[PDB]
């Protein structure tokens, strides 16, 4: 029982880096991810447009 | 070569980043659960001495 608190402690500690760590690597993969994303809002606008422009059929 | 390729690629590019993502997510919901096992641990050891 005086042994066990650390133990407790150590493990805290351990999963607490661990979440940090996830939440950081969440946090610049959602970054990239919105970039990914508004660079395709314009790939697909940006042909969506010699499409429609130079005629439309069908 | 229309630029198809190109426009796709990206979106292949995203559900990579969009599914890599999830595993993120995943990995954070497992390390909180034990987080939170060990907070009920810690919980029921401080019942289990009030007695």
């Amino acid at each position: 029982d005086d042994d066990d608190k650390m133990e407790w402690d150590r493990e805290i500690n351990n999963y607490t880096s661990l979440i940090h760590s996830l939440i950081e690597e969440s946090q610049n993969q959602q970054e990239k991810n919105e970039q990914e994303l508004l660079e395709l809002d314009k790939w697909a606008s940006l042909w969506n447009w010699f499409n429609i422009t130079n005629w439309l059929w069908y | 070569g229309a630029a198809s390729m190109t426009l796709t690629v990206q979106a292949r590019q995203l559900l990579s980043g969009i599914v890599q993502q999830q595993n993120n997510l995943l990995r954070a919901i497992e390390a909180q659960q034990h987080l939170l096992q060990l907070t009920v641990w810690g919980i029921k050891q401080l019942q289990a001495r009030i007695l």
